[PDB]
Formats: C-alpha cells, sequence, structure tokens
C-alpha cells in the first residue's frame, strides 16, 4: 500500500510534468520508481543523453538489457561514440561491437576483438578488403579476395591491372600479374581430375600464360 | 534497342571500320556497351553517354571522354568513380601535354603520374 501510494503519487506528478515541463527531475525520479518506457519517451522528447547514461549505469544487469541496447542505438544515431562504446561494453554483445568497429574505420580494436572471437573472421576481412581496395595496395586486395573465394570482379580488375602494367612499360609487374592469372586459372583446374575437356583447355591456357609471363620478363 | 537488324545494316553500309569496331567490341558481357559503341560509330555522343550511365559502366565512358578531348572532366570522373585508371589518365594527359610541347606541364603530370624517373630524361633528350 505504501509503495503503491508513493509510486502512484510520483507517477501523477510525472504525468502532470509531461504536459507542463521540468523533464529532468521528473524523469530521474521515475527511473527508480517503476517503468523505464515513459522515462525513455520523455528523454527522447527532450534529448537528455546524460540522464539516459545515468539510467544505464544505475540499471540492473539482468533485466534492462533491451533498454540499454536501445539507449546504445540512440547514442550511435546521435554520434555519441564514447557512450555507445560504454553501453556496448555493458551489453557484451560481440555483433554490435564488431559493427561499431567496422563503422568507426579502424582495425586494432577490430583485430583484438576478432582474436577474442574466433567465430567471426570474414566480418572484418571483407570491410578490410574494401579499405585495402581504397588504397593502392591492390595485391593485398587480390590475396584477400582469393582467400575469401569470390574472384570474378577480382579477375576483371586484375586483368585491368595487367593492361595498365603492360601499357605503362612496367613489364615486370605485367609478368607478375600474368603469373597470378595463370595461378588463378590453375586453381580453377582444381575441380575434379577426370579427363574433362575443360581441364585440358585450362592446362594449355595456363602453359600459354606462363610462357607469356616469361616473355614479359625477358622483354623487360 | 535491336542488335541483329543493326549489325545486318552495318554490314550493308560497306563501312568496314564500323564492322571492325563491332568485332573488337563484341567480346563484352554487357549489350548496352555494344549499343553505346554503335552510337559512337553513328555519331551521337549524348545517346552513348546515356547508355553508359544506364549500364553503370564508367571505364568505357572514361576512355571515350579521354579520347574526345576534355581531359580534366575525364580525370574528375575517374577519381570520383573508378580511381583505378587514374594513373593511366594522368599518363595520357602528360603525353598530350608533351605533344603540345608544354614541357613543364608534361614533367609536372609525370611526377603526378606513376613513373617519372625515366620519362623526363627521355623527353629532355628528345627536346635537347
Amino acid at each position: 500500500n505504501s509503495d503503491a501510494s508513493r509510486k502512484d503519487l510520483l507517477i501523477q506528478r510525472a504525468e502532470w510534468e509531461v504536459k507542463q515541463g521540468n523533464w529532468k527531475k521528473g524523469g530521474e525520479l521515475y527511473i527508480q520508481a517503476e517503468v523505464y518506457k515513459k522515462a525513455i519517451e520523455v528523454y527522447v522528447t527532450n534529448n537528455f543523453s546524460e540522464g539516459i547514461v545515468e539510467v544505464c549505469r544505475n540499471a540492473d544487469a539482468e533485466t534492462q538489457r533491451k533498454e540499454i541496447e536501445q539507449c546504445a542505438a540512440y547514442f550511435k544515431k546521435a554520434k555519441l561514440h564514447q557512450y555507445t562504446k560504454e553501453a556496448y561494453l555493458k551489453l557484451q554483445d560481440n555483433k554490435a561491437l564488431l559493427q561499431l568497429n567496422i563503422d568507426l574505420e579502424k582495425w586494432d580494436e577490430a583485430m583484438t576483438l576478432a582474436k577474442a572471437h574466433p567465430e567471426f573472421m570474414e566480418i572484418v576481412k571483407l570491410p578490410y578488403a574494401n579499405w585495402l581496395a581504397k588504397q593502392d595496395r591492390y595485391e593485398e586486395s587480390l590475396k584477400a579476395y582469393r582467400k575469401i573465394g569470390k574472384h570474378d570482379m577480382a579477375t576483371k580488375m586484375l586483368y585491368n591491372l595487367s593492361q595498365n602494367a603492360v601499357f605503362e612499360k612496367r613489364f615486370s609487374d605485367a609478368a607478375l600479374f600474368t603469373w597470378m592469372i595463370a595461378t588463378e586459372h590453375l586453381g580453377l583446374i582444381r575441380n575434379m581430375k577426370a579427363p574433362t575437356p575443360e581441364d585440358i583447355e585450362n592446362l594449355m591456357k595456363f602453359y600459354q600464360y606462363r610462357d607469356d609471363a616469361e616473355i614479359y620478363f625477358a622483354y623487360s | 534497342k535491336r542488335i541483329d537488324v543493326a549489325e545486318i545494316c552495318l554490314g550493308n553500309m560497306r563501312f568496314a571500320r564500323g564492322s571492325k569496331a563491332i568485332r573488337e567490341q563484341k567480346k563484352e558481357p554487357e549489350l548496352d556497351a555494344q549499343l553505346a559503341m554503335v552510337a559512337i560509330q553513328l555519331n551521337m555522343k549524348d545517346e552513348a553517354v546515356k547508355l553508359y550511365e544506364q549500364s553503370k559502366r564508367y571505364d568505357l565512358y572514361n576512355k571515350m571522354l579521354q579520347a574526345e578531348g576534355n581531359w580534366e572532366k575525364a580525370i574528375q570522373i575517374s577519381e570520383n568513380h573508378d580511381r583505378i585508371n587514374l594513373k593511366n589518365t594522368y599518363y595520357r594527359t602528360a603525353q598530350m601535354y608533351e605533344v603540345s610541347n608544354n614541357y613543364e606541364q608534361a614533367i609536372l603530370y609525370y611526377e603526378k603520374s606513376g613513373t617519372h624517373v625515366k620519362e623526363v630524361p627521355r623527353m629532355l633528350l628528345e627536346a635537347g
């Protein structure tokens, strides 16, 4: 009865304050009363991040997980990087941490998280491959694409690189790219070992590519 | 947007150059690229540009823009879209400057190009 009376009185005061104002005191009093939904509603209406963080740090560990996740999402959508980081740490959700790391465009924290989480390897590698493609380290992009498995656009851009190299009189790079192309096609020869004509044509084309690379080296 | 009747007609021009362009361009998965090439062959650049934009193809459009003459526009398109053939575009602009006898611009775009250790001495000895 006493708890019910006090809670009802504070809820009525908060309801009156919603129409009038004074959101800070009412919200912070409603944090310790009962429901957290109305408090987050008025916080979103007022955009009072520090009070929300006080709620997150003062909330219990095993009940308000979803509310802390929503607060972290609100922080991230408001570019509150440090508060998003602390909320994610309090959540111990590896998926959200990896998403934040890949969105923040850095690798060291992503690297240590990947070491701590052996179940998520390509989730960082593919954005890492994109970042490597953004820079001039094209060979690292090639090896990352080969490790991932997808190669069709990788093969097309490697052919473009070969054309660029042969045009720019850097015949050593052209020979290296031709050798890489021949190795990729021989990796395509990996499919089965039965006497299929695709195997013979791929083998002869690989021999031709190796000879072409040797000609590029000699001409260089 | 019909190809078979188009290539039959190109056969009926007795226009060997357009047929050679057809032969060298047919090795492309995208038919829109072939249509844009035929548009170039029949002299309307706007239609070819529209077709290239429709097919999300920029390297062929970058080559066409480099060829027609607006080098700076080609540089901008390459840097904002491809960024891979940017070195080739720089080298081609430097070669164009060398043709225009602008030695200073040629050497400048050489150092902005991938290689400048050997091109600059060669042009300097060619000029003397």
